[PDB]
């Protein structure tokens, strides 16, 4: 309804966080990997009922609800660590027991590469101090920016408005607020560059069989 | 398949 | 610079118009188009002002990452009053149905002109597609402080576009939003363009075009 | 072939 009552629902409607155990033993390529993908493939199952909570999600056609999980899944992932990760220099926050750096990504060939530039974005999120209400309208607007398709520019318009709301919510400058948004929104295509190598990287490994049977992974790394 | 579920029977 | 002045520079530095003199047929006119286009890409950066006083490293990077989204932003500020087709450039005219007659090409044609209806929609403004284009470049994957001030100014000149055009503040945030997410969908289409521009060049099927090579290459 | 930089050097 209003921009306050929009973001009030997309703080309810954010996911809990999903609980995974370090390995016992040091990570290998396999342990590493396992970790990651059982991760995945939990967050991906919150992750559409989060998109069902957005309101007018569910009014969208169900094959536009379908292309926009299947286009941005890995992004929505993304922006969703790195905010776990904004609290902790240096750290990835994948679960509360799952707390990784350029240690554990040697584990794993050419994740480093992707964890450098998470790491990197997270940075830039934390030097803009990205706050929580921005966050929540960013993440939505990733998913929705990924007759139903006039329905979809109404429902990112709406999320966009509740974004401008929130940087007002500050009291800065309007030439400041324009600032703000304009610095939020390109780094986005930061978080899409990470999501792209991302996807590549875990294609690759599909090919190689480290990744195990995730059913819903699999049919979101298949839609690539 | 499953997304479709999650989508529409969940 | 004020940001009039900075716009001003931007307007200089644009390319000249490029012509191709010039299936198989279309696939060389695409690859020599995008090799001339790439000539004048580097004149166009050098004159971006600060540009020039970054790294060479960082003047190599920022357009080995960006090359194909700054082709396909010219592409659309030349097709947006003209659609259903797509101003490669005046000799080279094409539409979704001259893209059928490549594996792929429709693809990328559908994604190209979708994108373009949008900027349509909004009526992109000459000075607003000046800023959009160098904020690709500058946005893209001593020096870096440089760079995020160079970026800072070609923003603050977008919200100034913006601001002229004396819209309530309400829809100037809108329009800023707006115009800023549609270079994700640039962005996509570039990644769609580039892979299947490496398909062709690994099949050797479009000619050796150096210049374009190297900047393939760096993919 | 560094085209690019020959380019980013010359006028
Ligand atoms: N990085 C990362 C992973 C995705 C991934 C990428 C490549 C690969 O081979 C395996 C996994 C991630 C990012 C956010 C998140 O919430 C969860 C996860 Cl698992
Ligand atoms: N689309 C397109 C081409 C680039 C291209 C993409 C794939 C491929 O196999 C060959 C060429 C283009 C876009 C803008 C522009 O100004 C010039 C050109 Cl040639």
């Amino acid at each position: 309804l209003s921009p306050e009552q929009l973001v009030l629902t997309l703080l309810e409607a954010e996911p809990p966080h999903v609980l995974i155990s370090r390995p016992s033993a040091p990570f290998t390529e396999a342990s590493m990997m396992m970790s990651l993908t059982k991760l995945a493939d939990k967050e991906l199952v919150h992750m559409i009922s989060w998109a069902k909570k957005i309101p007018g999600f569910v009014e969208l056609s169900l094959f536009d609800q379908v292309r926009l999980l299947e286009s941005s899944w890995m992004e929505v992932l993304m922006m969703g660590l790195m905010w776990r990760s904004i609290d902790h220099p240096g750290k990835l926050i994948f679960a509360p027991d799952l707390v990784l750096d350029r240690d554990e990504g040697k584990s794993v060939e050419g994740i480093l590469e992707i964890f450098d530039m998470l790491l990197a974005t997270t940075s830039r999120f934390r030097e803009l101090k990205l706050q929580h209400k921005e966050y929540l309208c960013v993440k939505a607007m990733i998913l929705l920016n990924s007759d139903s398709s006039r329905k979809l520019a109404h429902l990112l318009n709406a999320v966009t408005d509740a974004l401008v709301w929130v940087i007002a919510k500050s009291g800065i400058s309007s030439q400041q607020q324009s600032m703000r948004l304009a610095n939020l929104l390109m780094l986005l295509s930061h978080v899409r560059h990470a999501s792209n190598k991302g996807m590549e990287h875990l294609l690759n490994m599909k090919s190689k069989n480290v990744v195990p049977v995730y059913d819903l992974l699999l049919e979101m790394l298949n839609a690539h | 398949h499953k997304l479709v579920q999650l989508l529409t029977t969940t």
